[PDB]
């Protein structure tokens, strides 16, 4: 009968590291190994009540009253030193392979059969549609998050490093490339061979990915923020806590793994609203929608449950959606 | 209504038993209550915090008491998605005014 | 009257897996269906409500300890 | 009539230690001596559901007002450093020998006979086989669980230490060696003695193993996972603790003592899958089967008890694997 499996867990293929980020000056981007970091440091805020009024505290004698008090708060800011105009985010992306089999999966007659299901999507076509999606995602600085949104000019160089060294040297443009088109490219094709041959299981991949933004002299960068264990009074509350490793101010190494997964450009939708990350029920949390509800047969589920089982085949892009959720990871499986 | 009663009377009992609101300073005793230590900051201080007490009116407290009786109702989708979420917010918006305006008037 | 309670047989008295749900009319009937499903020598049978409260544990070749 | 015992108690012998994990950079692994450890720190993720609802909550608006609210966690992370591509897993490896003697027994004539059998298998072949197969999850790093599946180049180093400094020492490649099969080599050969004179109890063995692995700057390595109290909030949750014994991480002693003991490839179902780890009712709990069910004669009970009490020797890889179980030790007897 092959029902699903109880339990199953795919690792994440495409690890990436947690996304250093120092500062210089353009023009000498060719010497930033030695740039020195972006301190995480404090400063301290007072704002002005803001927010919308529930219709009892509309009273004018109650909002002067609020506005006599305003809050106090110390957030931590990071920003660019006062003579550097570039951000260099460096981190590391590791391909692994193997993307089929999962690491726990208790019913071997469905092991079988998705390993089955995998080998004749590989064979019917390699990765390559989406691989030249991951390494249009390299290409764009998108993981330059908010980072990217003001800068004059966006620069990417990927090394591909063997043994001690640079194998083959990458560099892009990231406004060249749009952030929601997906063209064809002399060098993007040969990293998108690369990343094929990472995630085929034929080789060892390990990518270093520096990304230069132009934003200007000591402005603000944008680093992960961490939460905030809400401990004290409301003078010091340190209401906002930014992530660094030790003493530099970091992204989170899960957000340069969101944003190398918006390929998913095959959602029911309009395509005019741009790709986005691939989910089960492929949702944005910024937008709060969920595309993909369960209710049209669109979703990560009922596709491979009908492509494992009753061997449904979809469409090669709802295809590409799922092998790019295989790839991402995750825990499938019901109680 | 009686869990209220029973938050204020503690209060009450807390604020004017023993000067232990007052006892000894740190880093950590959540010092923006300031209503289980109403009069271990005026009688002694009678410029420093009593300004910080009558001006403020710390009544910030029945948010922090709300989210403490949000853990009493059972975090389930299906009493989330009926509307018993809703009349259960309304009662609660009520006494919690009720207490609001209680911890209000403390300064007379 | 007809009650779900959870029986977990584990290695000793404070140890915790996964166990599986019955439905049972008395107490004093889940002590005597989890009794019957006990796969394993020297293990420790426990009962619970759904919630995680305890009811009821039982050694190997002791008799119920009953704490609520 | 000669009844088992009641009460059987066997002793742990190959008692390995805590897996210390140290971070440094190849090519200067001979003088890995002063790598600082790898820590244990916090970082906070958010999470999108990604669960296959129980299609009561397959309602649009009810999975927008899930992914409205999403679950904030802590989580503990454990990465090299941005300056170091090499994970040093370091532990010792103590072989006691007297292998068939329990600790506790009740029957006197019980004990006496299973002592004979263990001596009879001795003598018609001593530890030769478990410990070659030892030998070989020594050799290749097994014991490094995931910090092995994306690794370039793993190099094992092994010292038999004497009275206070190493007597012999071995250098492995542990990605030439796999992960499957039990091949002959010059070197394995000279463990396999070790550790064989070891366990027949004719000599001590200490052997300090040292294991290398490129990674990658700065990637995600792996320690061993805690359990978790579960007392606190669902924002402040901190759903994932990793071990570590004083500000460094490391991997369970019984972790890499599982890993050691993965030698069966006697199991009566496909070899296709490889060796797995000796238990009675030899079970594999990432793939939920249970190999050497008691419905055929070939778990580890009706094996000890058919070649104990009523003689029935079965054929030499099955008292291989009895032997291999009472080197792992555990309690047996019925109440």
């Amino acid at each position: 009968i092959l029902s699903t499996a109880s339990v199953l867990a795919f690792e994440r293929k495409l690890d990436p590291s947690d996304a250093l980020m120092s500062a210089g000056a353009w023009a000498q981007r060719d010497a930033s190994q030695e740039w020195p970091a972006v301190t995480v440091r404090e400063k301290s805020v007072r704002g002005t009540i803001s927010n919308r009024l529930k219709t009892k505290d509309r009273d004018p004698a109650k909002l002067d009253a609020s506005i006599q008090s305003p809050n106090l708060q110390t957030v931590d800011v990071a920003n660019l030193p006062s003579d550097a105009d570039t951000l260099k985010v460096r981190f590391t992306l590791r391909v692994l392979g193997g993307a089929g089999t999962p690491s726990a999966c208790n019913d071997a007659a469905y092991r079988d059969k998705l390993l089955q299901t995998v080998a004749t999507y590989v064979n019917d076509q390699g990765f390559a549609e989406l691989a030249r999606r991951y390494a249009h995602n390299l290409a764009n600085a998108r993981f330059l998050w908010r980072n990217r949104v003001g800068a004059e000019a966006v620069e990417v160089r990927i090394n591909h490093i063997r043994q001690g060294e640079v194998a083959r040297a990458w560099r892009f443009d990231a406004l060249a490339i749009g952030l929601r088109d997906f063209k064809a490219d002399a060098e993007l094709d040969a990293l998108a061979e690369l990343i094929a041959s990472g995630l085929s299981g034929s080789g060892h991949v390990l990518l270093e990915v520096v990304a230069f933004a132009r934003i200007g002299d000591g402005q603000e960068v944008f680093p992960s923020q961490e939460l905030i264990l809400d401990k004290g009074d409301k003078k010091g509350q340190k209401s906002k806590t930014l992530y660094s490793v030790r003493d530099a101010a970091a992204i989170h190494s899960q957000k340069i793994g969101n944003a190398l997964r918006t390929i998913d450009t095959w959602y029911p939708d309009e395509d005019g609203l741009g790709p986005i990350a691939v989910e089960p029920y492929g949702s944005v949390t910024s937008q709060g929608k969920a595309y993909r509800q369960p209710k049209q047969k669109l979703d990560f589920y009922t596709l491979l449950d009908n492509w494992v089982l009753r061997d449904e085949a979809p469409a090669v892009e709802q295809q590409h959606y799922v092998i790019a959720n295989l790839i991402r990871g995750g825990v499938f499986g019901e109680a | 209504a009686q869990i209220c009663d029973e938050a204020l009377q503690y209060a009450a009992r807390l604020r004017e038993l023993e000067p232990g609101w007052s006892a000894t300073p740190g880093c950590q005793l959540h010092d923006a209550e300031q209503l289980w230590l109403d009069p271990l900051r005026a009688q002694t201080d009678e410029t420093f915090l009593q300004r910080r007490l009558r001006g403020d009116w710390p009544a910030e407290v029945g948010n922090r008491f709300a989210n403490w009786l949000n853990r009493a109702v059972s975090s389930d989708s299906q009493i989330l998605g009926s509307p018993e979420a809703a009349q259960w917010s309304q009662e609660l918006s009520k006494e919690l005014t009720m207490f609001k305006e209680i911890l209000e008037d403390e300064r007379d | 009257m007809k009650a779900a309670y959870i029986i977990k047989e584990v290695q000793n008295i404070n140890s915790e897996r996964e166990g599986t749900q019955i439905e049972a009319t008395s107490l004093s009937q889940a002590k005597r269906i989890a009794s019957k499903e006990q796969c394993f020598h020297g293990t420790v049978m426990r009962i619970e409500t759904v919630n995680g409260l305890w009811l009821a544990y039982k050694e190997d070749g002791k008799r119920w300890v009953d704490c609520q």
